[PDB]
């Protein structure tokens, strides 16, 4: 999994 | 005044954190994820679509005595992996760990994208970013962070992440015996809305450290350690089995293998992250081969510090008015 903002 | 709460991980694979939040008066408790690198605080509601709500636990403005709808306001936001909420805002009564915020907005999700609905174990994100990235329309609306710095005993929060154990969020002052050493600050730049940071270099196990800038983003909301490809290829040329798996997305190794330590510089300190830290998990369970905590930054464009490196430091998030991030050992 998780990559929080793009 | 204070605040102190303990963030437990999600799943075994410590893929990421929640933390208890009380919302709305009575107080109900949501689990949300504390999400240093995004600046909504959004939860899953009485307004979200019932078809995309499975396990969670959802906020009902309707029988919180303090809640008030912001009349006019939406929000829609997407993240690094893809996923994506948007709704409509409130603001309420918030307590994290004893420490309460009265008018913080409270984004409710009218919609939830399909990786939401299918982890039952998060109930909503709350943003500790800069307030610059806040999704709200047409009036940015503050954080958490931002609304209690006014009465935090100091405007600071830290953030001690647990090994595949629980931890600690503690905002307003810092627990000394958390540590050991002293804490090392360094400069962050609020250019792009992140904590944002440059790190002095970089070692691969008992191997030199080499000095070389890398900027990059302290992340708890990204669960693994983004780097340039060729700092990563540097360290997975020391395990004997890893290679680069176009099938699962990044490098993966024999479960079987010890791996060397990471070692990244914080100004003149130096913070060690064990090996076994950046052993992942398996790729599927029973599987032989094991999924890299240290990956490429190529596709994502910037450098994210994630759980992987946070969880092996003591980390202090200065939010005075030049702001500052804190490395400890532990």
């Amino acid at each position: 999994x998780v990559v929080x903002a793009x | 005044s204070t605040g102190s709460a303990t963030t437990t991980p999600i799943d075994s694979l410590d893929d990421a954190y929640i933390t208890p939040v009380q919302i709305g008066t009575p107080a109900q408790t949501l689990n949300l994820d504390f999400d240093t690198g995004s600046s909504d605080l959004w939860v899953f509601s009485s307004e979200t679509t019932a078809s995309e709500v499975d396990g969670q636990t959802i906020y009902t403005p309707s029988k919180s005595t303090t809640a008030k709808l912001l009349s006019g306001a939406t929000w829609s936001i997407s993240y690094g992996d893809g996923s994506s909420s948007s709704g409509d805002v409130y603001t309420d009564t918030v307590s994290v760990g004893g420490l309460t915020v009265t008018g913080q907005a409270v984004e409710s999700a009218k919609k939830v994208s399909s990786s939401f609905t299918e982890d039952s174990t998060i109930d909503g994100l709350l943003g500790l970013a800069f307030s610059t990235l806040n999704t709200v329309s047409p009036t940015q609306q503050k954080t958490f962070f931002d609304n209690a710095k006014a009465s935090l005993d100091s405007p600071v929060f830290t953030a001690d992440l647990g090994y595949h154990a629980p931890g600690t969020y503690n905002f307003g002052f810092i627990d000394t015996t958390a540590y050991t050493g002293s804490i090392t600050y360094t400069a962050v730049s609020t250019k792009q809305g992140f904590w944002e940071w440059t790190s002095t270099g970089y070692a691969v196990g008992s191997g030199t450290f080499k000095s070389t800038s890398i900027d990059g983003i302290a992340d708890t909301g990204t669960t693994l350690l983004y780097l340039p490809a060729t700092v990563v290829s540097a360290y997975w040329a020391q395990v004997s089995g890893a290679k680069s798996s176009s099938s699962v997305g990044g490098y993966v190794f024999p479960c079987s293998a010890t791996l060397p330590s990471f070692t990244f510089g914080v100004g003149s300190a130096r913070i060690v992250i064990p090996g076994d830290y950046i052993d992942f998990g398996p790729i599927s369970t029973g599987s032989s081969s094991c999924f890299g905590g240290i990956q490429s930054s190529a596709g994502i464009g910037i450098n994210i510090f994630g759980d992987v490196a946070l969880k092996a430091a003591f980390v202090v998030f200065n939010g005075a008015t030049t702001p500052t991030l804190g490395f400890a050992s532990k």
